[PDB]
């Protein structure tokens, strides 16, 4: 069963099989949000995410989906807003105190894992809630680019590629079929447009909502190890060849 | 489809569907079984006057303050559970004394009024970040009197929601619903504080249970000159009487 | 909504305090009467057994002061500790100022004490209403209020509590008039004991009287089985 | 807070929070079951129609507008002692009956008994009925008519007026001409809170239905329901 | 509404103290006698096997002070952190006013500690009752009883315990005011052996102890327990 | 100046030291680390009401790895229990 | 012919588990008329159908709402059941809604047998009903012609127990005995129509959508009435869809 | 249905992947009357309807300034809305003490976004249920930052909320290619916000005692008309 | 059995006198599905654990339940790799913290002791779950030699010669137990940690049943000078030995 009755109802409670079902709930929640994708490249990270335009009012250059936690870190939910900005808030602190310890930036593993120890005790105890955001970051430090995915359990692993959010079936079978077809590592002018096409074929379960996707990547040879969104021709470069279906 | 038992009902900190919040909501119920206070502001004064709602004979009538002073122009009268009240009355005279020892200056009604609903705001975090002091919101409501320099006779209704309102005229308690529909009919803003005090005994009558009588009804009026004073027994039998001659046939 | 002290019934009430003022008639009568200038307090003593030592801890009427004194009703346990903290509050009163703590100054305290031990649902509140009464400091003006589990508080002409409260109650708003309260001690103790007698079937052995007077007198009395004869001969 | 109190479960829902008819919950016998009294002498045949309405509503005929005036006492009775009674109020062609609905006091089964003794009793005239109610459990105001259903199946209607529909669509006396309207509610039966928005259009819809001016209607029917009436409760104070 | 000890029934009653009342019926009879030149302390132990070291258990009396002494009834457990508050009290009020501590103001406070633990939520009430016995200058020798509500009265002989009624209606129709010490023992072996489930009440299911004449306070060893059993014949 | 010159360090030196100590672990641990260790000790301390003892809870000393550990503040430890009660609701 | 009668009760898994046998025989179930909803907490809905948009229940285009409570019939099956959409007023009535609805009902329709759902709370281990907890089902079964003479001593003496073992529960059940619930009043009521069966689960509160469907494939698994299988595919009324709202379209995800 | 037995405090979630209970506290805001804000290059105006409880009573305060570059206005619970708003003067006081800078629109806005988060994560605390338009004018141009109790906080070129807010919102969404050009002119944009609040009212009529209007801009500290000023722009 | 009331969410005895919460919190052990091996050599212990990924787009290289807690300890969990985080650096502090309070390394006995220890308090606390790990301890102590300890969530403390955990303990722990039996020793007796790796990859797939390749197990291995986990080089290197073999 995926519901559970009565073991449910409270956080930090086993169920006779195992599961803390609070936290199945909270990866239910994780369903609901926005798809996004993460690519690995042999020297950097490219992240992806369908914003769908709900109205005309919000400002487009301000209103901003992928979230940047350092220079060096870039940062993309799914799923619940407040949690997730409360978690890339959390997120951008741990990143200014490392710095301010060591004066060097903080090398990604031990962020992730920061992070997920924040996201693993919230499911401990019974007076706080599970994190219902899964959340992709990555980057490049010195030890090369990485990239994780944390889940509202709180694991998280290394990923070749990752995706999320109520797209994330296709998308995912995507992003498994070019990391097939591509094992010698993607450059990341080359994951750029990758990201795009998957993330096109994922739109195709909400065809009639319009939406733009904000491409971001950090890489050691093109940004210097610095997060820097795509803006202008090489946007509208990745824009025309995922138009090709 | 079935019909199954509630629980929003249950707790501050729970919001019922359509976001409406019941336990302050029923703290306002209680309210209503409180004894009927009214208030009526005129340019020249304010007065106000309270059901001594006793119990039994027995009782001292004369030592059951649901009007009280909080400074020397600045009064009010209450209704509900008066336990809280009284926790309420003693932080309203603590803020107006200390604002006069600090400022050497009389206390501004509107300062005192949002003191006090942020003491009553407190079932939940305060209006300067302070942690809930209570399990429950207030079920005591009252109504503040007193004039200011800057603002004239001015007469604030407050709520243990946390909100005040100013009001030409007002009413709470029991079976005030009725009164302040007449107050409404009746209310002008050419009152004099003659006609003032003689509807305020006018509006008690219809909406008493009971005969009206300077026993169980009482006044208070606020001056420039006088500032809070409470009318006493002869008076109110003086105005009472005076009501049935002037109203009646 | 009775299951705790935070929340209100949907009528506006609050179940639990309720419950708690009506345990507070599961106790003994209590009942006490202001005259001229002296106030009678009468309590219905639970019909001793033999067995019980009668020379020690007889009186739940007991003292806060030299002039003040305090009966109360239901759960003895509490009314122990409530009394103790009175006793706590009136001399450290007497001792951050000069003059003893006025009557009205002690309810309000022992209201305060009440009500606080209901602000939070961690506690149970007292199961007890107190009747303190007495005379203010160097002033001859009788003094007599009421406290309540909710922390509400009253000054009455006379009033009851405890089991049976009812009868009493409409007795004494019957017989006493408030143009011409008795006068004299023995009209005002004779009072009270026609009061307890409506409630007590048994003898004078059930009924304990407390007489407080001004300039800080109090005394209990061991006579009033005269004042229950009068009665009997009245009757 | 740093840990929820591990004794709250909570209590089980299936249950309602009703008072018991009784003290001896485990009596093993036929429980009685209320009497009604009806105004015999209230001579129906002079109204065309009837309007039933829950004590909440009262606001929408305001006595400054239409002159209503009191006929008679519905009394009913439970020995085993409850009893209780409400007034028939009567203006121009129409009566109108209020229960004075609440749970704390009053069990349903009295509601349900009353709605069949007012139904049985309007059965033989056939006056046009205008029950006018609220519901619990509907997203916004529906009208409804017993040919014709504005009810999507998730949602419906309970307490009294559940009662007077029941009696008007089955049972005895069914199949009765008859025109509903239920705005939207919250909190328990007896206390319940209107929405600002819903009650306005309630007021201009109900003012069609009886015929009265719907501007000066509903300005009277604003001043009632704004001056403190139960319906409204804390709303205006409790939002900006 | 049991599950909570801080709420009270609609009935005006406390559910979770009623119990505690229950479940000190269930512990062995202790009975104390007041005499008029000394008071008595006897105690029948539930607890009972031909292993149990009877010469050195005596968990059912404890010893708070010269002169005064108290049985108990219920949950050893519950009794001895009481007891050991008792002892701390008493001997601070020795320290501060020296002078030995008035019963009754004992009984006062360890009546408020039992109290108290009924108001705290977090705090069940104490499984036990007290039999207290010892000699003031107040007024000589007095028996005070606490249940676990934290009240307390004084008597001049009261049972406590499993069949605390039928010791009750013994010895109201025995007892006198003008007993002694070795009259009173009498009195009370009888109450105990009638009041008991065990057919003769041998020595060793017996717990004794007395306060008499400044003032002796002696708990009795099995050995002249039987001695005494034997003396008065049982 | 009256005071004994070691009097005011020490009458507080355990709390500041676990503070510190707490500091140490989330200069190098991330916050998560003292968050879980404070409310570790908090709800210990909140749960464990018991006037009459002043011993202290077993758990407080697994919990600061003093479980095998002695020290003079240790072996040398309005007080009626209503007024602990007061005191621990804040009531 | 057969009746079957589901109880309010914790997680209301009777009235889940009616609504989903009569949605997924649509075919074969059919609307027959209202009961007097006296005693209930009265009801009024509209109508309902399986989410299949398959053909509603009730069959005759005259319906336009739904009572309290009802009784589909199965003409293939031969088969009774009711729907309670409220509980009872009080438990002081649940007698009299026995002794003049149900009753009334069965001799109006020779019913054979009544075959009463149930669910039981975990905390109700009041006189220790609750027993082999591992076991989460229970059936039981009474006999008028084998039990004739316990029907005839219990209309004459009680013993005044606060448990009764009249209903043979089946090994392997979660309970043999019924001590203070529901059943008690009512199996009296019946007793003061051939043979009774009392179906009862262990439950807990919260989506018990699952939890009844579990419920009724066991129900169906156990010979208790002569019914096809629906395990094909079981379809949830479309009334469900509303159980949690109508729609979460707004900017929080 | 099933939403009853998982809607009762904030922390559960619901087998659906909702969280209910601050989904309730969105819904607040409907209750609350409608409250319009809209954007220029040199001017942001709000346009705000305020409701009080009976004609005996003055109207409420629908619009808060906070510095003479910034304000906001609000709807839904008074409460709530008078916590945070008063949260966010004590943090602009704080920013513009400690660090001598008038506080950025977006840092407020996240700042206290980051507040309202937290409630959602512990238990006993409830979401809080005032939405609120923050509205100011700064080095990096004029700003117009839509609030929600549940953390979302995003910048605007106009929008409404409130009671009936969605009929201002759909004439905004149909006049966003011309009140955005009205930069340079206040008593135009002005003009065009309260055409916007119009569309939001079924009952009454926008009058000097009821509607008030903000506007702040490079040459306009934040300044709120009410009373006989609003004449000329009804 | 179903738990019967509030001990269904609450460390607190049942009527049959069990813990009904612990028990369950056992079963959460094998949630993540893995099963490790531990045995003794000469002067060396060695742990292994199976890696099954096993999804394709999941980065190989972070998929690790083998900690290193401190120079001489290491440790491998079951169980959900949240927990296992949090418990292994509560290890990791306890050790630096032990190392500085008492001045030596921490022993491997002390450190599994206050682990069980902590374990215990969430087994009688109302208010705190177990954390719902088994965790293995493997060391070379100084003066017990190599040795292994074992604590489950019920706070339990052992010490194994050689143990198995996770779905399949039955199987390998019987192996074992076959083994020792017939060598009559409590240690596999060999001068270097290859050739105990060699021995526990043998006896791992004579249980498990399946001949598997470098990517579905990690090594990790303590020396009485430092612990280390094995690389994917190294684990080719040891399977090609046990092929050649």
């Amino acid at each position: 069963t995926s519901i559970g009755t009565g073991y449910d109802l409270s956080n930090s409670v086993f169920s006779p099989d195992g599961r803390n079902f609070q936290v199945e709930y909270a990866v239910k929640a994780v369903e609901n949000g926005t798809t996004s994708i993460g690519i690995k490249c042999n020297d950097g990270v490219v992240f992806a995410v369908e914003k769908l335009i709900t109205s005309k009012l919000l400002v487009p250059q301000k209103n901003v989906k992928i979230q940047v936690v350092d220079r060096h870190i870039g940062c993309v939910y799914s799923g619940l807003i407040p949690d997730g900005r409360h978690l890339v808030n959390r997120g951008r602190e741990e990143a200014a105190s490392f710095k301010k310890l060591y004066k060097t930036p903080i090398p990604i593993p031990a962020f992730a894992d920061r992070l997920g120890q924040y996201v693993q005790a919230h499911t401990l105890y019974n007076s706080v809630r599970p994190f219902g955001v899964s959340t992709i970051f990555g980057g490049v430090d010195k030890n090369g680019a990485h990239l994780y995915m944390l889940e509202p359990s709180g694991s998280y692993w290394g990923y070749k590629g990752a995706a999320t959010g109520k797209g994330r079936q296709s998308a995912k079978a995507e992003l498994e079929k070019l990391v097939d077809h591509h094992p010698e590592g993607l450059s990341a002018r080359e994951a750029v447009k990758q990201a795009a096409k998957i993330i096109y074929l994922a739109h195709e379960d909400n065809k009639e909502k319009d939406f733009e996707l904000e491409i971001s990547w950090c890489s050691l040879s093109e940004t210097n190890g610095l997060h820097k969104f795509v803006k202008g021709d090489l946007l509208q470069e990745a824009i025309d060849f995922a138009q090709k279906e | 489809m079935f019909l199954t038992r509630s629980e929003y009902d249950r707790g501050v900190s729970t919001f019922s569907p359509e976001g409406r919040l019941f336990q302050v909501e029923y703290s306002l119920e209680a309210i209503k079984l409180g004894s009927t206070a009214i208030g009526i502001a005129t340019k020249e004064g304010v007065v106000l006057g309270v059901e001594k709602r006793a119990t039994s004979p027995l009782l001292e009538s004369d030592s059951i303050e649901k009007i009280v002073e909080i400074d020397r122009h600045i009064g009010c009268a209450m209704s509900g559970l008066t336990a809280d009240a009284r926790s309420m009355i003693e932080h309203a005279r603590t803020a107006a004394v200390t604002h006069n020892l600090y400022y050497d200056e009389d206390i501004n009604v509107e300062s005192l009024t949002q003191s006090v609903c942020d003491l009553a705001l407190r079932f939940g975090e305060g209006a300067s970040g302070e942690e809930r002091l209570m399990s429950r919101p207030f079920g005591v409501a009252l109504l503040i009197a007193g004039h200011d320099a800057d603002d004239g006779y001015q007469l604030f209704h407050a709520e243990p929601s946390g909100t005040f309102y100013r009001y030409n005229a007002k009413a709470i308690g029991s079976g005030s619903e009725g009164a302040q529909a007449e107050l409404l009919n009746e209310w002008h803003s050419s009152l004099t504080l003659k006609e003032a005090e003689l509807l305020v005994l006018k509006i008690l009558k219809q909406v008493m249970e009971e005969k009206l009588d300077e026993n169980n009804a009482q006044l208070s009026c606020i001056t420039k000159q006088d500032g809070f004073k409470i009318y006493d027994n002869e008076k109110t039998a003086e105005l009472i009487k005076e009501l049935k001659e002037k109203e009646a046939a | 909504y009775d299951r705790a002290l935070s929340i209100f019934s949907p009528d506006g009430h609050i179940f639990q305090v309720e419950y708690a003022l009506e345990a507070v008639k599961r106790g003994t009568c209590a009942v006490g009467v202001k005259g001229k200038n002296c106030v009678v307090l009468g309590c219905e003593r639970r019909s001793t057994l033999k067995l019980q030592d009668t020379r020690i801890t007889p009186s739940k009427v007991s003292k806060i002061d030299s002039h003040v004194v305090l009966s109360f009703s239901g759960l003895n346990a509490d009314s122990r500790i409530l009394i103790e903290k009175a006793r706590v509050e009136a001399q450290s009163h007497r001792l951050t100022l000069e003059d003893p703590v006025t009557v009205e100054y002690l309810t309000r305290y022992v209201a305060g004490v009440q009500q606080r031990y209901t602000q939070s649902g961690g506690v149970r509140p007292f199961g007890v209403s107190t009747l303190i009464a007495g005379f203010d400091p160097r002033d001859d003006e009788p003094k007599l209020y009421q406290t309540e589990p909710s922390g509400i508080y009253s000054s009455w002409s006379a009033q009851t509590i405890g089991r049976n409260s009812k009868t009493v109650r409409e007795f004494l708003e019957k017989n006493y008039d408030r143009k011409e309260p008795p006068a004299t001690v023995e009209e005002c103790v004779k009072l009270t004991v026609r009061s307890l007698l409506e409630v007590v079937q048994t003898g004078a052995k059930n009924i304990e009287i407390t007489v407080v007077k001004p300039d800080s007198d109090i005394v209990a009395l061991s006579s009033e089985e005269i004042n229950q004869y009068v009665t009997q001969i009245e009757q | 807070m740093l840990f929820k109190q591990w004794n709250d479960l909570p209590e089980p829902k299936h249950l309602l929070d009703l008072p018991e008819i009784s003290k001896n919950l485990q009596s093993l016998e036929v429980c009685p079951v209320p009497k009604v009294e009806f105004p015999q002498d209230l001579d129906v045949p002079q109204y065309s129609t009837a309007v039933i309405t829950t004590k909440i509503m009262n606001p929408l005929f305001p006595k400054n507008l239409l002159q209503l005036t009191s006929i008679g006492e519905i009394k009913t009775t439970l020995t085993v002692v409850y009893g209780f009674s409400f007034p028939i109020y009567s203006f121009g062609k129409t009566l109108l009956f209020s229960m004075e609905e609440n749970f704390i006091s009053i069990s349903p089964i009295f509601g349900n008994m009353i709605s069949r003794s007012i139904i049985s009793q309007l059965a033989q005239f056939s006056p046009d009925i205008i029950v006018i109610g609220t519901s619990d459990k509907i997203a916004s105001m529906k009208v409804m008519t017993e040919n014709e259903c504005t009810l999507q199946p998730p949602e419906f209607i309970t307490g009294f007026i559940g009662s007077v529909l029941t009696q008007l669509i089955v049972g005895p006396s069914k199949g009765l001409k008859f025109k509903c309207l239920v705005a939207p509610s919250e909190g328990p039966n007896g206390f319940e809170k209107l929405s600002l928005s819903d009650m306005g259009s309630l007021v201009d819809l109900c003012g069609q239905w009886l015929g009265f001016e719907p501007s000066r209607y509903s300005e009277e029917c604003y001043r009632l329901w704004r001056c403190d009436s139960a319906a409204i409760g804390a709303q205006s104070g409790l939002y900006i | 509404y049991d599950s909570r000890t801080t709420i009270f029934s609609p009935e005006g009653r406390l559910y979770q103290v009623e119990y505690a009342l229950e479940s000190i019926s269930h512990a062995g009879t202790a009975i104390g006698i007041m005499a008029s030149d000394g008071i008595v302390l006897a105690a029948e132990r539930k607890v009972t096997s031909t292993l149990l070291e009877q010469d050195t258990s005596t968990e059912k009396l404890y010893k708070l002070n010269d002169k005064i002494a108290v049985a108990v009834a219920g949950l050893t457990a519950d009794a001895e952190i009481l007891i050991n508050t008792a002892r701390i009290h008493a001997q601070n009020y020795l320290k501060t006013y020296n002078e030995d501590i008035p019963v009754e103001i004992l009984v006062r406070r360890l009546s408020d500690i039992k109290q108290g633990y009924t108001q705290h939520g977090g705090l069940r009430p104490f499984g036990v009752s007290f039999i207290y016995a010892g000699y003031d200058d107040r007024y000589g020798y007095q028996l005070y009883t606490s249940n676990p509500s934290g009240n307390y009265t004084g008597w001049k002989a009261i049972s406590v315990g499993a069949n605390t009624s039928a010791a009750q209606t013994l010895l109201q129709m025995d007892y006198k005011d003008d007993m002694k010490v070795d009259d009173a023992i009498e009195l009370a072996l009888k109450t105990l052996s009638k009041t008991t489930d065990s057919s003769a009440l041998t020595y060793d299911r017996l717990e004794f102890a007395t306060i008499r004449k400044e003032v002796y306070q002696k708990i009795f060893k099995p050995q002249e327990i039987k001695d005494i059993l034997v003396k008065t014949g049982i | 100046n009256d005071r004994h010159p070691l009097e005011s360090t020490l009458k507080n030196w355990e709390t500041t030291q676990r503070q510190r100590q707490m500091e140490q672990y989330r200069q190098i641990f991330g916050i998560a680390e003292p968050m879980k260790r404070t409310m570790e000790m908090e709800i210990v301390n909140r749960t464990d009401f018991n006037p009459l003892s002043t011993n202290g809870s077993i758990h407080r000393d697994i919990l600061l790895n003093k479980e095998c550990s002695i020290d003079w503040e240790d072996v040398y430890p309005g007080d009626d229990v209503h007024s602990k009660i007061e005191k621990q609701l804040g009531i | 012919s057969c009746l079957v009668l589901p109880l309010v009760s914790v997680g209301n898994i009777p009235q889940l588990s009616i609504d989903w046998l009569l949605n997924s025989q649509a075919n074969e179930w059919e609307y027959l008329e209202a009961l007097d909803s006296k005693y209930l907490v009265e009801f009024v809905g509209p109508l309902d159908r399986p989410e299949d948009g398959s053909d509603s229940l009730y069959k005759d285009a005259d319906m336009k709402y739904s009572s309290a409570l009802e009784v589909f019939y199965n003409k293939k099956r031969g088969l009774f059941a009711i729907q309670q959409r409220t509980p009872l007023v009080s438990v002081n009535y649940l007698n009299n809604f026995i002794v003049e609805i149900i009753l009334p009902f069965l001799s109006k329709y020779n019913i054979s047998e009544i075959c009463i759902w149930d669910s039981l709370y975990a905390m109700e281990d009041e006189n220790g009903v609750i027993v082999r907890p591992q076991e989460v089902y229970s059936l039981g079964e009474f006999y008028f012609d084998d039990e004739a003479e316990l029907l005839s001593n219990l209309h004459l003496n009680d013993q005044e127990s606060m448990v009764n073992n009249w209903l043979h529960f089946t090994p392997t059940s979660f309970q043999d005995k019924i001590s203070v619930d529901q059943p008690i009043f009512k199996i009296l009521f019946q007793i003061l129509l051939r043979s009774i069966k009392y179906c009862s689960c262990l439950a807990n509160e919260g989506d018990n959508s699952l939890d009844s469907q579990q419920f009724l494939q066991w129900i169906i698994s156990q010979k208790v009435i002569k019914n096809a299988p629906p395990i094909v595919k079981f379809v949830r009324p479309i009334s469900w869809q509303g159980a949690y709202g109508m729609a979460d379209a707004r900017d929080k995800f | 249905m099933f939403r009853n037995n998982y809607d009762g405090d904030t922390v559960t979630f619901s087998p659906t992947g909702r969280l209910f209970q601050v989904e309730y506290a969105l819904e607040a805001i409907k209750q609350g009357s409608v409250t319009v804000g809209l954007r220029s290059n040199t001017h942001a105006v709000l346009v705000a309807l305020k409701r009080n409880a009976d004609e005996l009573s003055s109207y409420q305060k629908k619009i808060i300034k906070c510095d003479e570059h910034m304000g906001l206005s609000l709807a839904g619970l008074a409460p709530d809305a008078r916590v945070l708003s008063n949260y966010l003067r004590q943090q602009c006081n704080y920013s513009s003490l400690v660090f001598n800078r008038k506080l950025a629109v977006e840092r407020a806005g996240h700042l206290l976004c980051d507040k309202a988060q937290k409630n959602t994560q512990s238990y006993g605390g409830r979401p809080y249920g005032v939405g609120l338009l923050i509205i100011g004018y700064d080095k990096s141009g004029a700003h117009l930052l839509e609030f929600q109790p549940s953390g979302n906080v995003t910048e605007l070129y106009g929008t409404a909320i409130g009671a009936r807010s969605q009929g201002a919102k759909t004439y905004l969404e149909r006049t966003l290619d011309t009140f955005i050009k009205i930069d340079g002119n206040p008593d135009e944009l002005i003009k065009a916000g309260v055409e916007a609040i119009s569309q939001s009212l079924r009952d009454e009529s926008l009058t000097v005692d009821n509607l008030s209007i903000a506007i702040v801009g490079k040459d306009t500290p934040f300044t709120i008309y009410d009373g006989e000023a609003v004449a000329k722009y009804i | 059995a179903s738990a019967a009331g509030y001990d269904r969410h609450i460390t607190i005895f049942s009527p049959e006198g069990r813990l009904y919460q612990v028990e369950y919190a056992f079963k959460a052990t094998n949630q993540t599905n893995i099963n490790s091996l531990a045995v003794r050599g000469k002067d060396c212990t060695v742990v292994i654990s199976q890696k099954k990924v096993p999804d394709k787009l999941l980065d190989p290289t972070t998929v690790s339940y083998i900690f290193c807690i401190s120079r001489t300890i290491g440790m491998v969990v079951n169980g959900p790799i949240p927990d296992a985080r949090n418990a292994a650096l509560r290890a990791k502090a306890e050790a630096a913290e032990f190392r500085y309070k008492y001045g030596y390394d921490m022993p491997c006995d002390v450190l599994a002791k206050r682990m069980a220890n902590l374990s215990q308090i969430y087994t009688q606390r109302a208010y705190m779950r177990p954390l719902g790990v088994i965790l293995t301890f493997v060391s070379v102590d100084e003066e017990l030699g190599p040795s292994i300890y074992k604590t489950d969530p019920a706070g339990y403390y052992v010490g194994y010669k050689a143990t198995a955990t996770g779905p399949k303990q039955q199987e390998i722990t019987t192996n074992l137990e076959n083994h020792f039996k017939k060598s009559k020793i409590d240690h596999i007796n060999e001068e270097s940690w290859e050739k105990v790796v060699e021995f526990a990859i043998t006896h791992m797939i004579d249980a498990l049943g399946t001949e598997f390749s470098k990517n579905d197990l990690e090594v990790g291995v303590a020396t009485k000078d430092k612990f280390f986990t094995l690389s994917a080089e190294n684990i080719e290197e040891r399977l090609v030995a046990i092929a050649e073999q």
